[PDB]
RNA sequence: GCGGGGUGGAGCAGCCUGGUAGCUCGUCGGGCUCAUAACCCGAAGGUCGUCGGUUCAAAUCCGGCCCCCGCAACCA
RNA sequence: CUGAAACUCAAAGGAAUUGACGGGGGCCCGCACAAGCGGUGGAGCAUGUGGUUUAAUUCGAAGCAACGCGAAGAACCUUACCAGGCCUUGACAUGCUAGGGAACCCGGGUGAAAGCCUGGGGUGCCCCGCGAGGGGAGCCCUAGCACAGGUGCUGCAUGGCCGUCGUCAGCUCGUGCCGUGAGGUGUUGGGUUAAGUCCCGCAACGAGCGCAACCCCCGCCGUUAGUUGCCAGCGGUUCGGCCGGGCACUCUAACGGGACUGCCCGCGAAAGCGGGAGGAAGGAGGGGACGACGUCUGGUCAGCAUGGCCCUUACGGCCUGGGCGACACACGUGCUACAAUGCCCACUACAAAGCGAUGCCACCCGGCAACGGGGAGCUAAUCGCAAAAAGGUGGGCCCAGUUCGGAUUGGGGUCUGCAACCCGACCCCAUGAAGCCGGAAUCGCUAGUAAUCGCGGAUCAGCCAUGCCGCGGUGAAUAC
């Protein structure tokens, strides 16, 4: 069960209950942050890059 | 009392309502 | 495996986003996950040309694409011919303003992300992993780079026991904060599997 | 529980295999996968077959058990204790 | 033929003087150790070889049978 | 004393080199011990694990560095496991052959759904088009071929990312010198520091990765700005900064200043050390970010990437149900407690960081209540979440397995969701267990810390969160 699920996970299910999230990047089930759309590993990884508008690391 | 659902401290610690702590 | 990476460790100070544009909490994914859908294209069409930077900008409902190119003219086309075809390809998935536009590389020796894609290739190539590091770095350094670091890690000549392989010049102070660090990032695929080319290259301070 | 404001829970195409029994008079075997259903007056004396996620567990039905959901009466683990 | 004996898994107490089963090791659960041993903390298990009898009550007293140790079996 | 052989091994050795170790030495350091303060180990419960059980209880994680860990949200979904029912260029990509018509929306039979069978309805272009009619190709359908697909195996073939020793003071390089050579030298030596920190010395002289600095938060002051924030003054004031009026003050959020052993006494060759002053701040100001060469053939083929090995009417896929939530037991992390420095009720104070347009929801009403029906404001320094809680005043309890403790169960309801049997949370009536301070053993913390108190956020329909990431309130003891 891998790709079948990233894309039987866009698609409008039999309930509106079964939505559940995939991380648009790599299709992690876990651990998806809605304001991305990513999951905490792509989060790190593009961020890192710079490519994340706005992101930047915390210190305080 | 913190584990006792019908008082005061024990809905607080809940953070919810009723009778035993009323909004 | 313990080291920081040194790109995003400097956001907002000696380096900048490669998507400059705001979005509130309920369309922010929607344009950030098209700099994914185009950033791709873009690299999997523009990889051929030698590409350094992928900058998107962004106002409403049109965007401005700056790339950065070692060859200027395996973009633009034939008399402004590739870099049309591509505004075309590029406002199909965007379905909005595709400003495409295409800059100079002043040195594609002091670009982090080229001379790791280089040596990538040149492994793919089946050449000694050694040598063509300290090559790389004598690139860097003969024009006039402060520093210079390269790593390779894999399995090297195809050997079973993976090893990591490393070379450097001048200074590289990834501790320094006002200090510029240019970092790219090539993945080798070969026969035997794919190895993974880090390259530092220290500008200068600030 | 089951918000009483709202309905009594049957799955539609069960309700009906009872109903039409009860005009020709029951009663044959009925396999479900209806646990989420509740036993309802109208079950009463049918011999249903409840999928417990292995087998079709025949349960009768009586007078006395009408308010429960129908997988209580089908076990989903076999357990004989230890040692 | 005479004397002694059989009690948790091993080896010994308790029997004489009836009511109450104990000691060391071992087993099991926990602890220290990277780990094992040792060591420390808790805990299980004998219905007393049997069948009979005395008694209010029998591991204990008395009888039967069974198995074990020791000694005897000489003039011939 | 003289003194073999058979057999047997692929070495037995000498000196020196670099390490590691020592129940060797020396000098140092770390809540390492000690000094203290609060716990864990017992109990009830939450959670993770080992076992066992199970049709299945998917999988990884394994001493410090696995065990509220991946999992920042398991009823279906997730989901990789099992039972049953099904699909074959296929749930998905990029191509070609040909058939329909393209496309898209609406319902029907059957069945648990999936699926299998079915009944509808009109294609642009550019075209011979007043005409039968014809295709190109935006797209769906259909019989095939390519090829898809695999959370199947291998972290002992790998990239990436991370843990770890360790925020420890270290690890090397160039040249010169030394040695046959491994290598040594520098990097050792005196002193000093949080530090290979700086000083002094020297066949060494410099260079590099580390330390430190540069970056963020906090503590003082300033410039700039004055609404939705603030109100010192005056005037109105329905008695609410509510209106005038103002940016002074609190604040909000950007740019600066300031701290450097700079001054004084002194000890010192020096670097520094003790003390003194000024100052909001003193000798790294408090915290953060940041982790050298390497080690652990460490962790992750199950986030992703990837060689290879393996499957093809199935190790792929779609669904309905069940399992991941089992329970003779063992362990880890936790929550709530055993009470009077406490429990309970009423009235009454003072935070911060966040969050919020089928979202937070003021206020009004129905309800013992969860909630339910109204309904205003707020794209939010405006409106809301919102009460902060420990605290303060008053009153009750009176040492009791209790007005301590809130598990276990019976009965009744609210909500989310298609659906709460397995298997959610919450409210109410009743039930009121263990537990009287914890065996051997064992953990954390050096100051705004420990202890105690509440608040938010991520995930998220709801939630098994007592977990995690933060935020303020109160606020110690002790280091010979
Ligand atoms: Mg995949
Ligand atoms: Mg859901
Ligand atoms: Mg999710
Ligand atoms: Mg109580
Ligand atoms: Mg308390
Ligand atoms: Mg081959
Ligand atoms: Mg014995
Ligand atoms: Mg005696
Ligand atoms: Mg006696
Ligand atoms: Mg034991
Ligand atoms: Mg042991
Ligand atoms: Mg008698
Ligand atoms: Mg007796
Ligand atoms: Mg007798
Ligand atoms: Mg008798
Ligand atoms: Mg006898
Ligand atoms: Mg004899
Ligand atoms: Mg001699
Ligand atoms: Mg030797
Ligand atoms: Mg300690
Ligand atoms: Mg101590
Ligand atoms: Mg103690
Ligand atoms: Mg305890
Ligand atoms: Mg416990
Ligand atoms: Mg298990
Ligand atoms: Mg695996
Ligand atoms: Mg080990
Ligand atoms: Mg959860
Ligand atoms: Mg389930
Ligand atoms: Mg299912
Ligand atoms: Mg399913
Ligand atoms: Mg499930
Ligand atoms: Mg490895
Ligand atoms: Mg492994
Ligand atoms: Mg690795
Ligand atoms: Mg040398
Ligand atoms: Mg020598
Ligand atoms: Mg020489
Ligand atoms: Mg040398
Ligand atoms: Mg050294
Ligand atoms: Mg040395
Ligand atoms: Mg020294
Ligand atoms: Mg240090
Ligand atoms: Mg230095
Ligand atoms: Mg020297
Ligand atoms: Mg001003
Ligand atoms: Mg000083
Ligand atoms: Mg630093
Ligand atoms: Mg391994
Ligand atoms: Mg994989
Ligand atoms: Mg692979
Ligand atoms: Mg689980
Ligand atoms: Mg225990
Ligand atoms: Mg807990
Ligand atoms: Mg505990
Ligand atoms: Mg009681
Ligand atoms: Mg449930
Ligand atoms: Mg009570
Ligand atoms: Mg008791
Ligand atoms: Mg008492
Ligand atoms: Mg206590
Ligand atoms: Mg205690
Ligand atoms: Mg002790
Ligand atoms: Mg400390
Ligand atoms: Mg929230
Ligand atoms: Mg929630
Ligand atoms: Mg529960
Ligand atoms: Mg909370
Ligand atoms: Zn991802």
């Amino acid at each position: 069960a891998r790709k079948a699920l990233i894309e039987k996970a866009k698609r409008t299910p039999k309930f509106k209950v079964r939505a559940y999230t995939r991380c648009v990047r790599c299709g992690r089930a876990r651990s998806v942050y809605r304001f991305f759309g990513l999951c905490r590993i792509c989060l790190r990884e593009l961020a890192h890059k710079g490519q994340l508008p706005g992101v930047r690391k915390a210190s305080w | 009392g913190k584990g006792d659902r019908r008082t005061r401290r024990g809905k607080i610690w809940r953070g919810t309502y009723g009778k035993y702590r009323p909004r | 495996g313990n080291k920081i990476h040194p790109i995003g460790f400097r956001l907002g100070i000696t380096r900048d986003w490669e998507s400059r544009w705001y979005a509130g909490k309920k369309q922010y994914r929607h344009l950030l996950l098209e700099d994914q859908r185009i950033r791709g294209l873009l690299e999997k069409e523009l990889y051929s040309a030698g590409l350094a930077r992928v900058d998107i900008e962004r106002a409403a409902d049109n965007v401005a694409v700056t790339v950065h190119v070692a060859k200027p003219g395996v973009v633009i086309g034939r008399g402004g011919e590739r870099i049309r075809v591509l505004r075309e390809e590029l406002a199909k998935l965007t379905g909005k303003n595709v400003a495409l536009n295409v800059q100079e590389v002043q040195n594609p020796n002091l670009s982090a992300p080229l001379v790791a894609q280089r040596v990538a290739e040149q492994i793919e190539r089946r050449f000694a992993v050694r040598r063509a590091i300290k090559q790389a770095v004598q690139r860097v350094m003969e024009s006039g780079a402060k520093g210079a670091k390269v790593i390779v890690s894999g399995r090297i000549g195809g050997a079973e026991q993976a090893r990591t392989e490393w070379a450097a010049q001048g200074r590289v102070p990834l501790h320094t904060l006002r200090a510029n660090i240019d970092y790219g990032f090539a993945l080798a695929r070969t026969t035997y599997g794919v190895l993974g080319v880090k390259a530092y290259i220290f500008l200068g301070e600030v | 529980p089951r918000s009483l404001k709202k309905g009594v829970f049957v799955d539609d195409h069960l309700l009906e295999k009872v109903l039409e029994l009860n005009a020709k008079g029951e009663k044959r075997l009925i396999k479900t996968w209806s646990r989420r259903s509740t036993i309802v007056p109208e079950m009463v004396g049918h011999t249903i077959a409840v999928y417990n996620g292995k087998q079709h567990v025949p349960v009768y039905i009586t007078e006395n058990m009408v308010g429960h959901k129908l997988g209580e009466f089908a076990p989903t683990r076999t357990y004989r204790g230890h040692g």
